[PDB]
């Protein structure tokens, strides 16, 4: 029970290390799919108004 | 003095009236053309000025088809806006833009009086903001949002969601209760529930105490715009001078800013935000600011407000939110789920509920129920992803009493007697109050959660489970 | 007078000067013989939309006013052949022979002219008859992504009224033509074609050809619908019919939009879908119904032109991939789907045995996303998880195989009251077709019954029925 | 006077004046050939196709070669017809540009040769023939999951660098070898390497004798990339009706007809739409695609490589194209880079010849089974990306487990790759693509390890590739 209880707790934290550090890379990931979606929408509103202002 | 006919350039045309003695914004003008040949095609039109142009030239925006205009035809200028008929005449009956009743029922005499579409809005020295409770029968309005006797009231939701089975259901239990007139304004709906509506009214009775102005999906956008403008000069001559308190019905005022869109672009007009006129809050100030309940009378008015593409965010819902004094917002993930009706119980709001105007114990159960539901949303992304064994006995009772909660906002309406076979339920304030405190101390967690789905009552949700065997 | 001149030319659009007495929507004839309609009509020039190969229209070449508005021809000599939206064969097979004309801009029936839908439409699909019912005088949306099972449910609905006094119009929008002639031999191998009419815009087309063609259609079938025959009309893509009125509008230069589209895309798309309607026993009590498809990139629900749509329909049936490659066919999410009209449009059996499936099968999608997170569950969530895993097996069905609604509210009934319980979920299918074999041999006096009464028997009498052929199966 | 003078120009686009009463038809071709006058001036040869009239007895006309020298004043001859491009016996065996003009320096075509519009009316209902039989191309994923059809249009999209021209080449190699018909290659949009590559390739093969190319490449202006396309199909719908002759027609990069078109748009004096294309971008494609048709008389099976902008498969461009193509296969940059050779999605792609009559119902039993393990595993994704497979229990382990095996065994050596790695290649036919999946569904194979069943064409490799790790 000495050795089982001591080596439940420490897969847990490796596992929870993993876990972590997965989430991490997976958060710059996203972030960096958001800014690209942010600016392409900025950039189709403008030419949409551009388009009708230079048209009248 | 009469014009002619320069431009023909889909909904809109052009007229230059050579004279100089032009027409001015919001009148209305005649084309009555007889065929000279076999080739032409009769025509009978109305059509609304909206802008001065150079060349004793007049923009006007037409109240049906510019099929078989041709140039060079007459226009005879009335002198005056839109003028429709005012008084008991208008009671029983439905009427077009115009006023030319549109049933089989009979016709109007050239004797009655009356009145202008257009007109200034109410002043700050005779509106007033005295505050009641109209009773629904719904749970979630009931509870989390409060309609207000007097006061605007608003049904924000997307396509498919359940805006139109709330006023059918509004109108069995409010109509017929609220004594005094009631208007329907149809703008922008389908002739499927038009119809439905009519028959729906016929049976029970209510017509005698109604009028309704029909505009379908299929009319030329400018009849689709002064569409609303007809239902409330009618209910404004029954708040005034009958002085007798209304009801206002609209359905789909989105479609109303919708087509002044479609118009702007061959007004002249530059174009704004997403594809939007360069006077989307101009236009819905001028009409909501009319719909006020005044020191001589109050008119009650419940909307629906269609969001254009599921986007909250766009600009004719976020314009619309500012004129409300209570929302509740229908949102699709909850119509997935099955529970109808599917309304935000945090997004909707009311300015009813505060501490004097409900009582203080109504107010502590309807904020308590906030906080758990709150609660219940950040912890589903942790369930999501790592599991919900994983969590706390505070967290566990948590997710068990929002399940139970969030179903049991759900209800069986009578006009889902169509939808779900089963009759339906009207519940009392006083009712709601006890069980919604009953589930939050957890006398009723032994149930399973399956029986609370649409069911009116607490005491029903008991034999609902013992048919299942519990 | 009655006679202009071509100024300019370009990509099937041109302006004339002259022509003074033109009408908007008039037709107008080229010399080359090829026609077209006007549409737009400033000070100095006539705006005109050519309907017909623009290759040999030369700049000042004449062009002459016909006196008529837009006219689609209408008759009985229609139906078995395919055709252009002008009024002109193609199947080769000579002359349509048609006898009169109709506007392709007629007005819809208004408030008073029209009654509620109460008699079914039976398309054979189990799902469809069950969940999202649809019933004579509906607008039904099929909405869904690429390689779905949309031309599909369509073909198979056309297959199934054979017995009924209907007449069924395919209008094949902005489709490759090597596929409406796959389309059309299908039907002719089924025997279909005998009652229907094909109308063909196939991608080579002028762009106006394709913004006219649904409109040609709705106007072939009015006709037969005031005359007191039912009807049905499908519409392969209106998501084409948009992007070609776009082109169009962006040629005749009208400012753009949300993305690129007009503004008058609500009004396009109504003006076609409010001509579908129910009418009264004054008018003869004749019924169009529509079925809209709809196509969305990444399958989704919430975009511009899919939301205008799902504002105008009666309905909607969403179909979705992950469900469509993950086995279940017909790929319907009984959560986004919904019928407007549902409950009237059943017979009273249907009604009583299957009133709230749909209400159902959404609840257990919702549970079993909970429950992949739940780990351990109690009783009465494993008996309504067992319940849902049988419901959508029996509602799975191979392509060309109908099924008729007698044996479709027999086994529902034996799914909504617990006799499918017993048998495994790899079996459900196995059942299902050993039980209809069961059923005509045996028992006819049941199904009898049914055809009869529009009505469900005695209770014990199908209980014993069903109890002796849970006897003669045999189970893995 | 059938003269005009130029009036305006603007890159690829240029203006005429004609007389009054004498202009082209909007299809047709002119001729500007100037000798210098003066030191200042140039020399010119140049020839231009008409696209609109815009009044005033002028005509806007886009350009087939560079306009560079151009003078207002200069005189323009008219042909009186369309681009007309040499056809016959003549073409087999020859180079070819856009104005017909031979580019392989074996002579010169004789002028009395019959030569045929380019742009002639599509394909009429009563004349087009539809069949189905199955195509073989030894390929493992395309004859298990989206099978190819004689006399139809295949289409290859993908990104760029994702591996189309390498299948091309591998289908060129098996196929007109074993077609024992006339073949046309095309090149639009494409490396002017890798057409002097396949010039070679097919010299030192001897397949030359029975086809013909056209070529026009990136360095060309943008005017003659549009017509390339519809210069290579005039000459194969030759071979389809009057030979009567099968057909094979391979175009190299069909994305650059669509691009070619947005550049000279804006300066026609068009409005543009979606994201920056032109206003006609249906109705263009759709009239060459069209003409691309099996028939009575004949057949004609393409191969089309479709290039998308960036991995976006919502552009405008590519989501048309979709609607005309009979079989197609999606390669995505993930699984290349991952190392799947070829990187075909085995869900996103489809085909007509899937259906139980023209399979056999054990081929599609086995297809329809394999993309549901497929789907599974592209949901379970989602939560093995954070946590690990301690999470998953029972079905999910069994279904990640077979789905490596599944994924890992669509992958194949190509002869082609034989110039990249040094395998030999391998062709798998049909009969036994089927029976290797159904034995990893089953479970036969569970015991060997992931990285054995890469790169190979059949189960027993898979076994020997094993044994030589002994894992
Ligand atoms: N209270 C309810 N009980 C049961 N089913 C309901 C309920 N409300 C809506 N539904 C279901 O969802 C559908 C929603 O129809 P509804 O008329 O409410 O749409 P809508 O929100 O009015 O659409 P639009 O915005 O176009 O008017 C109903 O036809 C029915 O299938
Ligand atoms: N009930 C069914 N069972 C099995 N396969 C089916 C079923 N219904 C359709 N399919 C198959 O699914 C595919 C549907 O093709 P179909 O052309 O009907 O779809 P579609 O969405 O119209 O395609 P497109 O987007 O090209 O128009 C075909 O492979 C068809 O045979
Ligand atoms: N089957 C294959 N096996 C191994 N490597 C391959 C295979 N196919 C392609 N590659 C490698 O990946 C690239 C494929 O080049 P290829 O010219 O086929 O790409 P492409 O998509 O046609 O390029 P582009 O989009 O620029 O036209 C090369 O680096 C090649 O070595
Ligand atoms: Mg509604
Ligand atoms: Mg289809
Ligand atoms: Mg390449």
């Amino acid at each position: 029970l000495l050795d089982a209880k001591a080596s439940e707790h420490a897969a847990r934290m490796t596992a929870m290390k993993n876990a972590t550090d997965n989430a991490n890379e997976l958060i710059r990931t996203l972030t960096l799919s958001y800014n690209r979606a942010r600016q392409a929408a900025i950039t189709q509103e403008i030419t949409e108004i551009v388009a009708g202002a230079n048209a009248l | 003095t009469r014009g002619r006919v320069i431009q023909v350039m889909g909904p809109v045309v052009d007229v230059k009236f050579e004279n100089g003695h032009l027409p001015a914004i919001y009148n209305a003008l005649k084309i009555q053309h007889k065929a000279r040949n076999e080739n032409e095609v009769d025509i009978d039109l109305t059509l609304e000025v909206a802008l001065h142009l150079g060349d004793d030239t007049v923009r006007t925006i037409a109240m049906a088809s510019t099929d078989g205009l041709i140039r060079g035809m007459e226009v005879i200028d009335t002198g005056a806006p839109i003028s429709v008929p005012v008084g008991e005449v208008t009671l029983g009956r439905v009427f077009n833009v115009l006023g030319e009743p549109i049933d089989l029922e009979g016709d109007i005499p050239a004797d009655a009086r009356r009145d202008p579409i257009h007109r200034p809005a109410p002043k700050f020295e005779e509106l007033a903001t005295e505050v009641e409770i109209l009773e629904t029968g719904i749970k979630v309005v009931d509870l989390l949002a409060p309609y207000i006797k007097g006061g605007k009231i608003g049904l924000f939701g997307g396509a498919g969601v359940g805006k139109t089975v709330l006023i059918q259901e509004l109108i069995h239990n409010i109509a017929q209760e609220h004594g005094g007139i009631s208007v329907f304004a149809g703008v922008g709906d389908r002739t499927r529930e038009g119809n439905d509506l009519y028959h729906e009214m016929k049976d029970s009775g209510v017509i005698s105490k109604t009028a309704m102005v029909f505009g379908q999906m299929n009319e030329p956008p400018g009849a689709r715009m002064r569409v609303a403008l007809t239902g409330l000069t009618m209910a404004e001559y029954f708040r005034d001078e009958q002085g007798q308190d209304v009801l206002l019905f609209i359905d789909n005022i989105f479609r109303f800013t919708q087509a002044g869109s479609e118009v702007s672009a061959l007004l002249g007009r530059m174009p704004s935000a997403v594809g939007y006129q360069p006077t989307l809050a101009t236009e819905m100030g001028q009409l909501q600011e009319r719909i006020t309940s005044t020191a001589k009378g109050s008119i009650t008015s419940i909307q629906a407000i269609y969001v254009p593409a599921d986007d909250y965010t766009d600009p004719a819902p976020a314009t619309t939110f500012s004129h409300l004094d209570a929302t509740t917002n229908l949102e699709r993930k909850l119509a997935e789920m099955g529970i109808y009706p599917a309304v935000d119980p945090l997004a909707s709001t009311s300015r009813a509920l505060a501490p004097e105007i409900v009582g203080e114990e109504h107010y502590q159960v309807a904020r308590k129920v906030q906080q758990t539901l709150q609660r219940y949303k950040e912890l589903q992304d942790i369930i999501a992803i790592l599991g919900m064994d994983e969590l706390s006995d505070e967290d566990k009772l948590v997710v068990h009493r929002a399940r139970r909660i969030q179903f049991f906002l759900s209800q069986n309406f009578h006009v889902a007697e169509q939808f779900t076979g089963q009759p339906g339920s009207y519940v009392p304030v006083k009712e709601t109050v006890r069980g919604f405190k009953e589930i939050l101390e957890g006398k009723y967690d032994h149930l399973p959660e399956d029986a609370f789905r649409l069911v009116g009552r607490i005491e029903e949700v008991v034999e609902k489970a013992k048919a299942m065997g519990v | 007078s009655d006679v202009g001149t071509v100024i300019q030319v370009g990509d099937g659009i041109a302006r004339a000067h002259g022509l003074d007495n033109v009408m908007s929507g008039e037709l107008v004839e080229f010399a080359n013989g090829v026609m077209g309609m006007a549409l737009n009509l400033e000070e100095n020039n006539v705006g005109i939309v050519i309907l017909g190969p623009y290759t040999g229209i030369k700049e000042g070449d004449e062009v002459r006013r016909t006196g008529r508005i837009m006219e689609v021809p209408v008759g009985e000599a229609l139906i078995g052949r395919v055709v252009n939206p002008l009024g002109q064969p193609v199947d080769g097979l000579g002359p349509v022979e048609t006898t009169e004309t109709r506007p392709i801009e007629s007005r819809a029936p208004g408030v008073m002219d029209r009654r509620s839908v109460h008699e079914p439409l039976q398309t054979g699909i189990k799902a469809i008859d069950a969940l999202v019912p649809i019933g004579r005088g509906q607008r039904e949306l099929i909405i869904g992504d690429r390689q779905t099972g949309k031309t599909s449910v369509a073909i198979d609905t056309i297959i199934n009224q054979k017995d009924q006094n209907m007449i069924s119009i395919y209008v094949a929008i902005g489709q490759k033509e090597s596929t409406v002639r796959t389309v059309v031999e299908t039907l002719r191998k089924h025997g279909a074609l005998d009652y229907t009419i094909v109308v063909t815009a196939s991608a080579s087309q002028p762009a106006p050809l394709l913004f006219l063609a649904p409109y040609a259609g709705v106007a072939m079938g009015e006709y037969f619908m005031y005359k007191g025959k039912h009807v049905l009309v499908v519409y392969d893509d209106l998501s084409k019919q948009a992007a070609a009125y776009r082109e169009l509008s962006l040629l005749l230069r009208r400012p753009p939009g949300r993305e690129a589209y007009p503004g008058d895309i609500f009004y396009l798309h109504s003006r076609l879908l409010e001509r579908a309607a129910k009418l009264s026993d004054a008018k003869g009590g004749g019924s169009l119904t529509a079925l809209p498809f709809v196509e969305t990139q990444a399958g989704d629900i919430s975009a511009y032109i899919p939301t205008n749509v799902i504002s105008i329909t009666d309905g909607q049936i969403f179909l979705q991939s992950d469900l469509f490659f993950s086995g279940v066919r017909p790929a319907i999410n009984a959560g986004l789907s919904v019928s407007r009209v549902g409950g009237a449009a059943q017979i009273k059996a249907m009604k009583k045995v299957a009133g709230t499936l749909r209400l159902d099968l959404a609840a257990y999608r919702e549970l079993e996303a909970f429950a992949q997170f739940g780990s351990d569950l109690d009783k009465a969530t494993q008996a309504k998880l067992a319940r849902g895993a049988r419901t959508v097996e029996v509602l799975k069905q191979d392509l060309h195989q109908p099924i008729p609604v007698e044996k479709q509210v027999l086994i529902i009934y034996a799914l909504t009251r617990g006799f499918l319980d017993d048998i495994p979920v790899e079996d459900v299918r196995r059942f299902e077709k050993e039980f209809y074999l069961f059923l005509d041999q045996n028992g006819q006096h049941l199904l009898e019954h049914i055809r009869t009464t529009k009505d469900l028997p005695n209770e014990d009498d199908l209980n014993k029925a069903i109890e002796a052929f849970k006897k003669t199966f045999v189970v893995s």
